[PDB]
DNA sequence: AAACGCGGGGGACAGCGCGTACGTGCGTTTAAGCGGTGCTAGAGCTGTCTACGACCAATTGAGCGGCCTCGGCACCGGGATTCTCCA
DNA sequence: TGGAGAATCCCGGTGCCGAGGCCGCTCAATTGGTCGTAGACAGCTCTAGCACCGCTTAAACGCACGTACGCGCTGTCCCCCGCGTTTT
């Protein structure tokens, strides 16, 4: 029937059966056990919860409400686990964190 | 009714294991400094592996260590190494 | 051999000489006690009197000293044990369990006061025994 | 209390008999014991010597 | 021409976590090519767990198998959590 | 980063689990069991 | 006797003239039910997934110890210290 | 149970090509551990690229990008010819 | 082997020298980039289209597991060789 | 620049287990028919990359130079390994 989206029933935004869609479209099994898409939306919001924080602390922390990718670059970047994670992704206009070389300081 | 647990042969991996790997790879005057600087980041190697290895074995419902899960890990970690089927 | 404390009296010292600053060492030194421990549950058990189905098929069919009790006849304790119930097994379990628990704790009590008493002495510059 | 820190601090007068062994040796709350401790050492009869 | 994005979805979650701050659509974009990004990764990582057992129902268990593997440190248990957590609202929905 | 998932599912207290155990540094104590021998000695020298 | 340092080469030689691990196998079996006992017990121990890590360890650790030498002779030092090994990881990436 | 072994096809190759050469069979067991291995690196890529070119057909010309793209040189173009030209034998036989 | 030492002499290290280099300042443009055109190109959108291997039926020998060697290379005995350290 | 000696390389005798093939016996790999459908491919459109110059002007560049640091040179002491040890 109706597209009620299945992210309601798990208490998501993000519409589960539009990821049991993407699973059963990702060839990622014959069946795609049908909580394999809530666990996929599930850590999706746990992630864009986890991120959205950051953003919004370190957008709010140079005083504009509007995050930006600089913001994204100064809040990931300060973790350990998600800059260790994410060593190798880059954010386009999201720079440098503010640092210098300790030496190089002059004296 | 015996516990067989080990723990920290990275001693009984001797010091002249140093001395004869340090050469191996390419040190002359191995300085007291490093032969134990040596043997704490391996077993950061050590543990990572099995930390994800382990994690291969019970979701396939087993209580035994295969080689096949340690080539799972390393060419999960980009450590492809041959000899062992593929 | 009557204590645990870290016997090297340049150790103690250097332990101390350091932890006011806030400083680990190199090695070991724990509080001083006696030595001996008090090693249950590796020791005297609970003891099974019951078989490995005497429970269950009771249920279906509706049912001087050695350590710490005096070694019974032969034929005086048999028609005892011809008289009790599968519902005082388990009674007499713990009841033979509690008296090997109190022999136990009551002859390493003994030990652990006549090593106290050396010990307090020795802490206190007299020799041994005096 | 008082006779476990006067028995304890003779044993050895060479020794300042701290408050805070006092304190793991009997039970008690620490406001007492430091009180009683201070009382007890400014009548002398525990680190004077 | 109505086309299934994310960027309402993660508005929700913004408003849900941020509402204090909106967003730049840069970092929106950022999210969400990071939401199709790690949707892959992690499903990718569990048909490779799929035709290492062979198998060909993942469920959320081969789901947290995954993300027992590749997630370090809370990350994982916390997606063990989370990632069990709606489906613990789905399998009751 | 718990506390930090405490907020995303209540907008929609202590550990009991972890029950830590008692070591104590040693005092400098001489007689008392528990504590390290250092300074003033038993004997008068 | 002889003063401090000339027979390392032949060894940085040898080693590398030959094909072999440089370690103890008693504790290499007994360090791998070592570190995979940690994780979950019960384990019946293959020596397939035993042996199958040392290639990855010691190769890439005498690896290490030419990226130390080379921080070190490019500091201009032969006895290596663990600044050159970090300096390395770092630039490595391990550190 | 047949199970698809590599001894025997690379050691055809190594009698047509170092057929005074043996092999060791752990030296064997490195070609039976290359074998499916490379035949799935550039077949994960290939399927990349189906969809990228958001196909549901993967012809030849498919590996010859995952050719093309990737490897170093005239080992690219070797076998820019050699999977062509076998493919050009087999369009031939 | 490990393991424990142990001269021992030069390698690290400090440290001093020296001199130049590399920024720094500022004079000098200058091409940077911006607007601002003019346009058009292939991207883009549709527009059908058929072929293509799918898929599955039949088959069949492939090829490889289990079954037969015997020999390439390791091991070792002995000697020749060849690098190194003190004359 | 040279011999003594310790390490190495090389060469002769042994033998073996692994490399390779042998012997079925499938089973998978193929051929044989679809099968619409996938992408094959025609048309359409429109756009979006296209250079281009007007021009600024500050960035880049042009150069004076000043000294800092990087190395020039040393002595050391130290320090780590080598020779000898055995046990583990």
């Amino acid at each position: 029937a109706k597209a009620k989206t299945r992210s309601s029933r798990a208490g998501l935004q993000f519409p589960v059966g539009r990821v049991h869609r993407l699973l059963r479209k990702g060839n990622y099994a014959e069946r795609v056990g049908a909580g394999a898409p809530v666990y996929l939306a599930a850590v999706l919001e746990y992630l864009t919860a986890e991120i959205l924080e950051l953003a919004g602390n370190a957008a709010r922390d140079n005083k504009k409400t509007r995050i930006i990718p600089r913001h994204l670059q100064l809040a990931v970047r300060n973790d350990e686990e998600l800059n260790k994670l994410l060593g190798r992704v880059t954010i386009a206009q999201g720079g440098v964190l503010p640092n210098i070389q300790s030496v190089l300081l002059p004296k | 009714r015996h516990r067989k647990v080990l723990r920290d042969n990275i001693q009984g991996i001797t010091k002249p294991a140093i001395r004869r790997l340090a050469r191996r790879g390419g040190v002359k005057r191995i300085s007291g400094l490093i032969y134990e600087e040596t043997r704490g980041v391996l077993k950061v190697f050590l543990e990572n592996v099995i930390r994800d290895a382990v994690t291969y074995t019970e979701h396939a419902k087993r209580k035994t260590v295969t080689a096949m899960d340690v080539v799972y890990a390393l060419k999960r970690q980009g450590r492809t190494l041959y000899g062992f089927g593929g | 051999p009557i204590v645990t404390e870290q016997p090297s009296a340049e150790i103690r010292e250097a332990y101390i000489e350091n932890f006011a600053k806030g400083e680990h060492i190199s090695a070991i030194v724990p509080g001083q006690s006696i030595s001996g421990t008090l090693e249950l549950s590796a020791q005297f058990r609970v003891p099974r009197y019951h078989s490995k189905n005497s429970f269950q098929q009771a249920l279906q069919m509706k049912a001087q000293y050695y350590r710490g009790l005096p070694l019974y006849e032969k034929n005086t304790l048999l028609e005892r044990l011809k008289q009790l119930t599968p519902n005082e097994i388990k009674e007499l379990e713990h009841l033979h369990d509690a008296v090997f628990v109190n022999t136990g704790l009551q002859n390493v009590r003994k030990v652990r006061t006549k090593k106290w008493k050396k010990y307090w002495q020795y802490k206190a510059g007299i020799p041994i025994g005096l | 209390y008082r006779n476990f820190m006067v028995n304890s601090y003779r044993l050895n007068p060479n020794e300042y008999f701290s408050v805070t062994t006092a304190r793991r040796n009997v039970s008690g709350d620490a406001a007492a014991l430091f009180r009683l401790h201070k009382f007890l050492t400014k009548w002398g009869l525990i680190n004077y010597q | 021409t109505r086309k299934e994005s994310y960027a309402i979805y993660v508005y929700k979650v913004l408003k849900q976590v941020h509402p204090d701050t909106g967003i730049s659509s840069k970092a929106m974009s950022i999210m969400n090519s990071f939401v199709n990004d790690v949707f892959e990764r992690i499903a990718g990582e569990a048909s490779r767990l799929a035709h290492y057992n062979k198998r060909s129902t993942i469920t959320s268990r081969e789901i947290q198998t995954a993300v027992r593997l590749l997630l370090p440190g809370e990350l994982a248990k916390h997606a063990v959590s989370e990632g069990t957590k709606a489906v613990t609202k789905y399998t009751s929905a | 980063r718990d506390t930090r998932r405490k907020r995303r599912q209540g907008r929609s207290l202590p550990d009991i689990a972890d029950i830590p155990r008692t070591f104590r540094t040693p005092v400098p104590s001489t007689l008392m069991p528990g504590g390290v021998d250092v300074g003033p000695s038993v004997e008068s020298y | 006797r002889y003063r401090p340092g000339t027979v390392a080469l032949r060894e940085i030689r040898r080693y590398q003239k030959s094909t072999e691990l440089l370690i103890r196998k008693l504790p290499f079996q007994r360090l791998v039910r070592e570190i995979a006992q940690d994780f979950k017990t019960d384990l019946r121990f293959q020596s397939s997934a035993v042996m199958a890590l040392q290639e990855a360890s010691e190769a890439y650790l005498v690896g290490l110890f030419e990226d130390t030498n080379l921080c070190a002779i490019h500091a201009k030092r032969v006895t290596i210290m663990p600044k050159d090994i970090q300096l390395a990881r770092r630039i490595r990436g391990e550190r």
